[PDB]
């Protein structure tokens, strides 16, 4: 989507694996700020907006 | 800018107390290593205030 219309998606209900996130290259900036990225397969949360 | 203090923003595992690291050696910050060598997911631990 363009970003004035950005699309949001509900992470909810569902276990998330964000070290095959993490460990992607392809990726030019993961930047986290108010989390630690190595300590994202250990938190829980109650929903996440994407 | 007073860029001559600087703290330790990774590092790979907590302190003892009364411990001091001075080591300037590389961080492995994802799955793939470093060796020695900055690039994707390889930071300096020494980062100064602004």
């Amino acid at each position: 989507a363009s970003v004035y219309a950005w699309n949001r998606k509900r992470i909810s209900n569902c276990v998330a694996d964000y070290s095959v996130l993490y460990n992607s290259a392809s990726f030019s900036t993961f930047k986290c700020y108010g989390v630690s990225p190595t300590k994202l397969n250990d938190l829980c949360f109650t929903n996440v907006y994407a | 800018g007073n860029y001559n203090y600087l703290y330790r923003l990774f590092r790979k595992s907590n302190l003892k107390p009364f411990e001091r690291d001075i080591s300037t050696e590389i961080y492995q910050a994802g799955s793939t290593p470093c060796n020695g060598v900055k690039g994707f997911n390889c930071y300096f631990p020494l980062q100064s205030y602004g």
